[PDB]
């Protein structure tokens, strides 16, 4: 089934790699090599995390939990039923999200489009791939990334941000944060000045792009545009990974001490009396 | 006849047909390949 | 490369827009004057002001200056009124709430009495705001949305600063006017009740937080890829449908299986943001008021990971062995 | 605090009434997003037999500026487009399609537009909202490089002609438009390219995504002081469909 | 039974192969996977132990 | 009854028998996964005991 | 007649003999399963 | 007659022919494979 | 008459009546697994 | 009852017979598992121990 | 006469009985099945 | 009471069904869950104390 | 005339004279359940 | 007085009978929880503890 305006779109070509081997679609899925290898990884990722639960004894989804191996093994591979299995869903799941990328690039040419969400996509795989792969390799062990379950991997979390004792006296944390609520600041007022913009009062005509600049200049005195705001968006957003990224790959290879004394710089300038 | 890629019922007979010798020169370098292997360091 | 259309290549300036009006007579209240910034006229545009002066705007500046000031004038007298040591230990300190020992009463100006005058001008400063916010829309002939996403976050707010203490009965449930002093609040509050990790009502605004942020990079990163068929007028494509419309829902009707509109992305965003604060204040009124301790809480309910192996540095490795000796 | 029964206190009870409300905010977010594109069909043109899990939802109507009257949605798609050069590659559905003549001139697959107003959009005064820079008043440019008299290279590397004029949006101070009068050798006229599509540099301009022979091609507009919509979606189809359509090489796969 | 055939009728051969070309090969591996991860039927192991 | 041919004039066998296809696999794994949690049903971990 | 699929009357007629035919193959290959995994190990 | 794909009745049962002739090699293959290992080491 | 659907009478009459064979079929099987269930496991 | 099919032009038979699809294997699910949990009416915990 | 849904009084009047006639099946079987379970472990 | 039938004049039957299906379904379910809460009213533990 | 719904008086008169027999009814079934409830356990 | 039927010219008829209907069921089930909160007027313990 297909959508009204849609058939016109529906042309053959702009792939990486395949041709005409995977050109088509399964329902409203568009299939190509990327889309192959994608179903590949990720059910064979989903059968092994089931599999290991069983093997665990429960299959209660709160309590399922896949954890990597001890410290002693450094970065060997492990016994399959003692953290082995962490590792082999780790590099599935790896698979499965650069074949998703791949994927949106091939739909991108298709359509004509720029590849702006491909790109954006790069920024969050980044920032797990920093947590399960770049932070224990220069920690030396596999045993430092968090545990494959739903309410397991928030112990990993709070153990981690208290083993520097006060973890929000982190700057680059303080940076993130800051990032991340102005982020969800911006979304909402962007949404709420289209939708009344787009909403009038029963009775009363729609309005135009020269409204939403006029209550805005009222409001705060400052109009950032109808093309800058998707910008400022966008910006905020890949900001928040990446200094995210950042502040987790700082605390364990570079610092060791609790995080408020790092503030003794301050502290101690000489040009203070 | 039925044909999806555009080529005749003769012309896929004569690929086959390298396609098959070719499958079979790599099997036969792999299963000398297993037996050295085999005679190393056996499995089993 | 193609242009990627981050930064303008050129920039062009005309006369200065005062602003539309109406019957309503918008231009009585409006300032003369107003500026162009060309280092952010590369990223959006580059006019400054005007701005729109009434009852509501000023009372609020006057009433949040106040408090400002008497946060500042207190931590400033807090140190001996040396400004030297008052710029070397500005961000330890704080203008603290009262004591537990006063209840809901009155407490003297030493201890909590400024805390409370503050409190009540910043109150005040913030629903004036909010007034002014809700009358300009009322004003421009537009909907509400504005307003009501506000409303929100005051929500949020009003239950962290004024509802809970009263429900509690001590103005000690506060939070104090400081900047390390707050973030020792919240870790406080979360030791205090258990784990505020395995309060489900803090979950489901982590859901709608991380939603938010994903929904606009999404939407930032689409609209910038159709830009090239002038997607950025999403107005007259709400009004007109056009290819940029169309290309835009179907890559992702191509990717994860449905799509929206170009009308109908707002209010998934709209929704996502707004349901942060309201999720996060209900599970803030519940805590100390129905449960003291959430892990606890996890154990009844029977959602708490169990371990096997064993706790301590001697079930795995030496002190010689960790030391290299 | 007391439980009414086993374990059920207010905080079981208000996860409860949430997960009642998220659900009936869900079916009200996927209904509102089915207004445009519906319902659907098969690859033949015939109304499919499955329609999905939600039902569609009630007409809504807008109000349009300078008398242009009502919208009401759900409704007749008054956009499609009518004949189609388009051809089928399999007897099912879920395959491709393939141009039947030149997709570049036909308006197909990339270079696809649909079919908008044959009006200029306004602005609030309800003037037509984009206008010649030689016909604004006290207009200018005020910071980077002033691209009007520069030549213009095309994707090939062929110079086709120079810049003329820019076209700029009033109301919002932004340029939209960039106009070239084309060489004797590779046409004749004036055509217009996007902002978006192009890229300033200190001696020229250059446009990658269409080569010199395809310039004569353009959609060209009816009146040299304002274009429709209808035009300006035919305008950058054009130059959209050429990221796939002008060379060989950009359709086959790379590897 | 007999007419089992007009199966490719109803499905195109192209999408189907491709389904079970898939399909063949991640049963393949799971399989192995799982027999890799016992005491029992684990080969490398047993080989190393045998010794 | 002799006229439940008629399920086919309101669903495409096409979408169905995909369904079916996926439906029958998930519960056919699902059940042999379910057995192997257990201590009697186990084959593996009997072939084990029994060497 | 009714038919939202397009289909015929005998076409799902058709259609079903061999729908029917497949699940009853099926039915009797799980039955003899399920016979000798009863005869090895009992569940009643 | 009923055809989704446009094949005819000769053309498909040339092409199940093909299939069923790949399906038992196939699983010829694989039941020489399990009998090997349960003499190899029985799961009974 | 009223009709949301877009079908008639017998349209209706004929759907339902096959709908109710279905029925009746579902729970005469349901009913005989119960009474072995019972047979084996009493409960009341 | 005997104008129980006039159902049918209210509801649309599709969306009908998907959703009591679905309900009726959820249902069934459900209620094998809430057997499973107790301890009279677990048969793998009853072969296990009459054995 | 006043209608918001579109329908008219017979056609209204014809639903009604066949709502309430499935009402009345519907709490028939209820209250056998009531009777039965205060028999089997009375409450009050 | 011989005018009840004009509520059909008010509200669309084919919302009203559903919601009165949903409502009717949850209540069902909430009330045999709470009777097995109890300890005189729950029949698995009292068929396992009989025996 | 004043009229923010757009009915008229007569079909106001008549919605409400069916709204009160409702309420009526309604009210009388409570009256019941209170006076079995009563007898059963006084709360005066 | 007897002039009640005028309040139907202010209301419509629709959302009344929504909200009405929404209030009724939550008091009629916050009444009922309030008894059972309560130890003289619980009926499930109460028919526990007498036999
Ligand atoms: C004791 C606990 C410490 C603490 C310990 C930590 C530690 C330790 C960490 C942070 C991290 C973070 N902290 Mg901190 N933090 C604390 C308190 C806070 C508070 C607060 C008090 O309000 C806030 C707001 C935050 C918030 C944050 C963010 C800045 C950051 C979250 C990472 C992120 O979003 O990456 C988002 C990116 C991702 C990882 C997402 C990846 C997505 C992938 C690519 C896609 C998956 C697809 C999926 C499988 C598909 C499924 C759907 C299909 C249908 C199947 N912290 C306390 C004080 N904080 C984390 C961080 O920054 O790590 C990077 C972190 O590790
Ligand atoms: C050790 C720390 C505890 C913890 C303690 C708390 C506490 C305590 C709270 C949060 C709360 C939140 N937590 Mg937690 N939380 C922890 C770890 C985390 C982690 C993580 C580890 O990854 C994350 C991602 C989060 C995330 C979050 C947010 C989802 C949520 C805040 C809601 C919001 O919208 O904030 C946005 C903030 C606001 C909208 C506040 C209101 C702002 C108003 C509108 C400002 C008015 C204007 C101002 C006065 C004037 C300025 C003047 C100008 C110059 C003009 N928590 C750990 C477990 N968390 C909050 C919540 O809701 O909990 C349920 C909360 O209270
Ligand atoms: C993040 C959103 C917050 C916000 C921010 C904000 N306020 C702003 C701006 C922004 C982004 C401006 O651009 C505008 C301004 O001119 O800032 C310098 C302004 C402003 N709106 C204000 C009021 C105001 N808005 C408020 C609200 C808010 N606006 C939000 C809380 C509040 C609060 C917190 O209650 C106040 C008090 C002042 C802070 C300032 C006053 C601007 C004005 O009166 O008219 C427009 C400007 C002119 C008179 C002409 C230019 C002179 C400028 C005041 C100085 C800069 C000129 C210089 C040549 C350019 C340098 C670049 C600038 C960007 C700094
Ligand atoms: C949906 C929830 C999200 C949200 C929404 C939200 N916030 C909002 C809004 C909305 C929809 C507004 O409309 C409103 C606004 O004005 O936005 C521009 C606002 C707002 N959200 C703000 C803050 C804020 N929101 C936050 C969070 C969030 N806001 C959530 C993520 C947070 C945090 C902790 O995450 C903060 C800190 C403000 C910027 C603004 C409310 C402004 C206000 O109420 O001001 C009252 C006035 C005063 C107290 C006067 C202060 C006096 C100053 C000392 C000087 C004068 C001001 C001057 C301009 C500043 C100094 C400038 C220097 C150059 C001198
Ligand atoms: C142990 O457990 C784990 C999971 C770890 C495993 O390891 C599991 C592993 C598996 C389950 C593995 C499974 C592996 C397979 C199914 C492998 C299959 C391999 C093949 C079918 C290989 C085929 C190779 C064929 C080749 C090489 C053919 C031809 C080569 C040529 C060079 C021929 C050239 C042809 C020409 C020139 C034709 C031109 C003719 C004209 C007319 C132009
Ligand atoms: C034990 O518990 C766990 C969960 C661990 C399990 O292991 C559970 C496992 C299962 C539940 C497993 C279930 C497995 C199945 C249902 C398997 C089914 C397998 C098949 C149906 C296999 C079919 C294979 C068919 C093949 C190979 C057919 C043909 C191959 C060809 C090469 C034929 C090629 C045909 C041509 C060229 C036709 C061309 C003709 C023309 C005329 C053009
Ligand atoms: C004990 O406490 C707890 C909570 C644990 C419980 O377990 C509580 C449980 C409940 C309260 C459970 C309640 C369960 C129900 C109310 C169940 C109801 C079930 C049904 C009404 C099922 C009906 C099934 C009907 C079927 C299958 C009928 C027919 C199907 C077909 C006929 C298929 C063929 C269709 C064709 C051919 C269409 C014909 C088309 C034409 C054009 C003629
Ligand atoms: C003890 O305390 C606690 C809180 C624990 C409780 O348990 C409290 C419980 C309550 C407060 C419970 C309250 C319960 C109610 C108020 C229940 C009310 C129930 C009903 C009103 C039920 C109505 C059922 C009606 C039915 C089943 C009707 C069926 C109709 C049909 C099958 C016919 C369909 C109609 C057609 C086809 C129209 C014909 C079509 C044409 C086109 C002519
Ligand atoms: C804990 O204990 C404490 C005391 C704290 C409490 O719990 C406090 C409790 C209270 C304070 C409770 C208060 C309760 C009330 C005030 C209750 C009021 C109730 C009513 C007014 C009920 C009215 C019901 C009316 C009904 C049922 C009428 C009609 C129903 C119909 C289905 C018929 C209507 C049909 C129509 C109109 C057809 C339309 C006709 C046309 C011609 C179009
Ligand atoms: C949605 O909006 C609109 C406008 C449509 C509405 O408002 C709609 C409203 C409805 C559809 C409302 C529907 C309401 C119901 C269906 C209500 C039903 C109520 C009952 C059936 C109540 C029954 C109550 C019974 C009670 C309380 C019984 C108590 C019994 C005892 C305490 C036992 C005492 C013992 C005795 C009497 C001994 C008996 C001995 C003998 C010899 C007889
Ligand atoms: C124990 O508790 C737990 C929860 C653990 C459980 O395990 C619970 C489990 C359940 C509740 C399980 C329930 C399971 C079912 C209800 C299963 C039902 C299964 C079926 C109805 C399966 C039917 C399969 C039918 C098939 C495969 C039939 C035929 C297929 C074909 C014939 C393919 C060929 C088709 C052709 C040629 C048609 C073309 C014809 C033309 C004329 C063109
Ligand atoms: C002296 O030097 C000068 C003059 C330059 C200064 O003025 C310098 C000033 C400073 C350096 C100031 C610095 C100020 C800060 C760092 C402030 C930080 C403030 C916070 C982080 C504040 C957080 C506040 C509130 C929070 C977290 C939540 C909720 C609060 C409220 C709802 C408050 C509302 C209170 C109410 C309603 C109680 C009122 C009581 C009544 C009885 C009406
Ligand atoms: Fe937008």
């Amino acid at each position: 089934a297909l959508l009204s305006f849609e058939r016109k779109y529906r042309v053959r070509g702009g792939t990486l790699i395949g041709g005409d081997l995977f050109d088509f679609w399964v329902g409203p899925f568009y299939v190509g090599f990327f889309g192959v290898t994608t179903a590949f990884f990720a059910l064979l990722g989903t059968i092994l995390i089931f599999w290991g639960a069983s093997q665990q004894g429960t299959f209660n989804p709160w309590l399922i939990n896949i954890a990597p191996p001890d410290l002693s093994y450094g970065l060997g591979m492990a016994p399959l039923m003692e953290g082995g299995l962490w590792q082999i869903i780790t590099i599935c799941a790896i698979g499965a999200f650069v074949s998703w990328a791949l994927r949106e690039v091939e739909i991108c040419r298709k359509l004509g489009m720029g590849y702006h969400v491909p790109f954006a996509f790069s920024v969050a795989i980044f920032a797990y791939v920093t947590l399960v792969v770049f932070r224990p390799l220069l920690m030396g062990a596999w045993g430092h990334g968090f545990p494959y379950g739903i309410w397991s991997h928030l112990d990993w979390v709070s153990n981690t941000g208290y083993a520097y004792l006060h973890f929000h006296y982190n700057p680059a944390h303080m940076l993130a944060v800051t990032f991340f609520f102005t982020t969800t600041l911006a979304l909402a007022l962007h949404g709420a000045l289209v939708l009344s913009a787009a909403n009038p009062p029963k009775g009363e005509e729609v309005k135009g792009p020269d409204n939403e600049d006029t209550f805005f200049r009222d409001f705060i005195g400052y109009s950032i545009g109808t093309l800058g705001i998707h910008r400022v968006g966008l910006l905020l957003a890949l900001n928040a990974g990446f200094w995210s990224a950042v502040c987790i790959i700082i605390s364990g290879p570079v610092w060791t001490k609790g995080w408020p004394e790092w503030w003794n710089w301050w502290l101690e300038m000489p040009i203070w009396p | 006849d039925l044909s999806f890629t555009g080529l005749t019922d003769e012309q896929a007979q004569e690929l086959h047909s390298v396609y098959m010798s070719g499958l079979w020169l790599f099997s036969a370098v792999a299963v000398v390949a297993h037996l050295a292997t085999f005679i190393w360091r056996p499995w089993f | 490369p193609e242009y990627q259309n981050i930064f303008t290549q050129v920039q062009v300036q005309g006369p200065a827009e005062l602003g539309v009006d109406n019957e309503n007579n918008l231009t009585e209240e409006r300032t003369t004057g107003t500026g162009f910034s060309q280092l952010i006229g590369w990223i959006g545009n580059a006019q400054l002001g005007p701005i729109y002066l009434g009852w509501f705007g000023i009372i609020s500046l006057v009433t949040g200056t106040l408090w400002f000031n008497i946060v500042g004038f207190n931590m400033l007298s807090q140190v001996g009124y040396s400004i030297p040591e008052f710029i070397r230990q500005l961000f330890w300190l704080a203008l603290e709430p009262p004591s537990p020992e006063y209840g809901l009463r009155m407490p003297p100006l030493d201890d909590g009495g400024w805390f409370i005058i503050a409190s009540f001008f910043l109150l005040v400063s913030v629903i004036s705001w909010w007034l002014r916010t809700y009358q300009l829309a009322e004003m421009h002939k537009m909907g509400k949305h504005v307003a009501w996403a506000f409303a929100a976050a005051i929500w949020l707010f009003l239950v962290l600063g004024l509802f809970r203490p009263i429900l509690m009965g001590s103005w000690s449930e506060a939070v104090p006017y400081g900047i390390f002093p707050h973030l020792d609040w919240t870790t406080a509050f979360s030791i205090r009740y258990g784990n505020l990790y395995y309060n489900p009502f803090h979950a489901l605004s982590i859901v709608f937080l991380y939603g938010s942020v994903l929904l606009f990079a999404m939407h930032g990163a689409t609209i910038l890829a159709v830009t090239r068929f002038g997607g950025d007028r999403e107005l007259e494509q709400i009004y007109d449908r056009g290819t940029a419309s169309e290309r835009a829902g179907l890559f992702w009707r191509w990717t994860m299986g449905f799509n929206a509109t170009m009308e109908g992305i707002h209010r998934w965003a709209w929704w996502f943001a707004v349901l942060t604060p309201i999720t996060g204040g209900i599970g803030i009124l519940l805590t100390g008021t129905v449960v003291d301790n959430w892990f606890l809480w996890a154990v009844e309910h029977n959602f708490a990971p169990d371990y096997t192996q064993d706790y301590g540095y001697e079930a795995y490795t030496t002190y010689d062995g960790f030391l290299g000796r | 605090e007391e439980t009414f029964f086993g374990n059920f206190d207010l905080a079981s009870l208000s996860l409860w009434l949430f997960y009642g409300f998220f659900a009936l905010l869900i079916y009200y977010l996927q209904t509102e997003n089915m207004r445009e594109g519906y319902p659907l069909e098969d690859e033949d043109g015939n109304t499919a037999a499955n329609q999905g899990p939600f039902p569609l939802p009630k007409e809504k109507t807008f109000k349009l500026q300078h008398g242009r009257g009502e919208l009401t949605l759900p409704g007749e798609d008054v956009q499609r487009r009518d004949n189609l050069a388009l051809r089928k590659t399999a007897h099912g559905n879920g395959f491709p399609m393939e141009p039947t003549g030149d997709p570049m001139l036909d308006g197909v697959g990339p270079a696809s537009w649909s079919k908008r107003r044959d009006v200029p959009e306004l602005d609030a005064h309800g003037h037509p909202k984009i206008v010649p820079m030689s016909a604004a008043e006290g207009f200018g440019v005020s910071a980077g490089t002033d691209p009007r008299g520069l030549p213009v290279m095309a994707g090939d590397g062929e110079i086709v002609g120079l810049v003329s004029d820019m076209w700029i949006d009033e109301a919002e101070q932004l340029v939209r438009y960039l106009e070239l009068e084309l060489d004797p050798e590779w046409g004749d006229g004036k055509r217009l390219v996007q902002r978006q599509m192009v890229r300033i540099k200190s001696d020229r301009v250059k446009v990658r995504s269409i080569y010199g022979k395809h310039f004569k091609n353009v959609p060209k507009t009816k009146s040299p002081n304002q274009v429709t919509l209808l035009e300006e979606d035919k305008i950058m189809a054009y130059y959209a469909g050429g990221t796939l359509y002008a060379d060989e090489s950009r359709l086959e796969p790379q590897l | 039974m007999s007419k089992f055939y007009k199966i490719w009728l109803i499905f195109d051969p192209r999408r189907v192969f491709v389904a079970q070309g898939v399909f063949l090969f991640l049963l393949a591996a799971m399989i192995h996977l799982v027999l890799l991860s016992t005491e029992h039927f684990n080969w490398f192991e047993l080989a190393a132990a045998n010794a």
